């Protein structure tokens, strides 16, 4: 009756994969504004077809002030036991 | 065993597992490459203080 | 002397006996893993040890402006260019010996006569 | 270059999903492969 909502981890959206990205001073300061974000587009991930490589390129939006071309390094190409979990407050009335 | 333990419950969901980690840096080839270095550099000649 | 960690819970393991095979197995002491032993030494305590006579040798050492340099022949590539430094154990008992590394090939001879 | 490759859209996730709800890492320290889903 306290809560109205199940209390157990939701185990569904688990597979699914996600790449964690290092950012630099200059592009996180932007990127982690939450003032920001309103599903624009970001830029396009390129990744050659034999693998090896992968490249971001951001739009024109950056007023020629940052440079358009970035290079993923791949600091781990095998990631494991590492997850993504959310946090949310529960309905408190019945 | 313990009666009470005080719990927080809260609402938690997995929504992904990482399988790769990445390194975002600049090409050295882009044009405006270069404008980075300068700002980096500028961060070390910035005195804060009064 | 080889160190061996547990699988299940990356404790150290250590040797127990097995008297219905006669063999040395190496138990986890928390959650039973067990491990035969591929070598029979468990203990090796060297009184007289030369373990640490190059530390410190890296892929840069030619780098270092203060090492001195030495025209002897490099015997594993023939190059004449070489960084040699004493041993760097500082027990007041070693001989002065010279260890020569080579900047063209990275291996490590010594001036040794006596023992080599 | 040459369209030897496959370059996806990458955009940002609005802000209408993002406000009252905390993005985490999870890691578990563990010389093992621990996966909540079947493990
Ligand atoms: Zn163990
Ligand atoms: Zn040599």
């Amino acid at each position: 009756k306290v809560y109205e909502e199940s209390l157990d981890l939701d185990l569904e959206r688990s597979n699914r994969q996600v790449w964690l990205v290092r950012l630099p001073m200059f592009l996180a300061e932007k990127w982690r504004d939450r003032n920001n974000l309103h599903g624009q587009e970001l830029g396009k991930i390129r990744i050659n077809k034999d693998g090896s490589k992968i490249t971001l390129l951001l739009n024109e939006n950056d007023n020629d002030s940052i440079p358009h071309e970035y290079d993923l390094e791949l600091t781990k190409k095998v990631v494991e036991n590492e997850y993504v979990f959310t946090e949310q407050n529960l309905k408190k009335y019945q | 065993y313990i009666p009470y333990v005080k719990t927080i419950p809260k609402k938690t969901a997995i929504v992904g597992t990482v399988c790769h980690e990445c390194q975002v840096m600049p090409s050295m080839n882009d044009p405006n490459y270069h404008k980075i270095v300068e700002q980096r550099r500028n961060i070390v000649k910035l005195n804060n203080k009064e | 002397t080889t160190f061996r960690f547990c699988r299940d819970c990356n404790n150290m393991l250590y040797p127990r006996e097995d008297k219905e095979n006669n063999r040395l197995l190496f138990e986890c002491r928390t959650c039973s893993y067990v491990e035969e032993a591929g070598s029979p030494l468990v203990y090796r305590h060297e009184l007289i040890t030369n373990i640490g006579e190059t530390a410190g040798v890296v892929q840069d050492i030619g780098s270092d402006p203060t090492l001195p340099r030495s025209d002897r022949e490099c015997p594993k590539c023939h190059s004449r260019e070489n960084v040699f430094f004493q041993s760097q154990q500082r027990r007041k008992d070693t001989s002065m010996v010279l260890f020569f590394v080579c900047l063209s090939c990275s291996h490590i001879f010594t001036s040794d006569q006596k023992n080599k | 270059d040459p369209n030897e490759y496959n370059e996806f859209p990458l955009r940002a996730i609005p802000k209408e999903d993002l406000e009252n709800m905390r993005t985490h890492l999870l890691k578990f320290q563990s010389k093992k492969k621990i996966n909540p889903v079947t493990d």
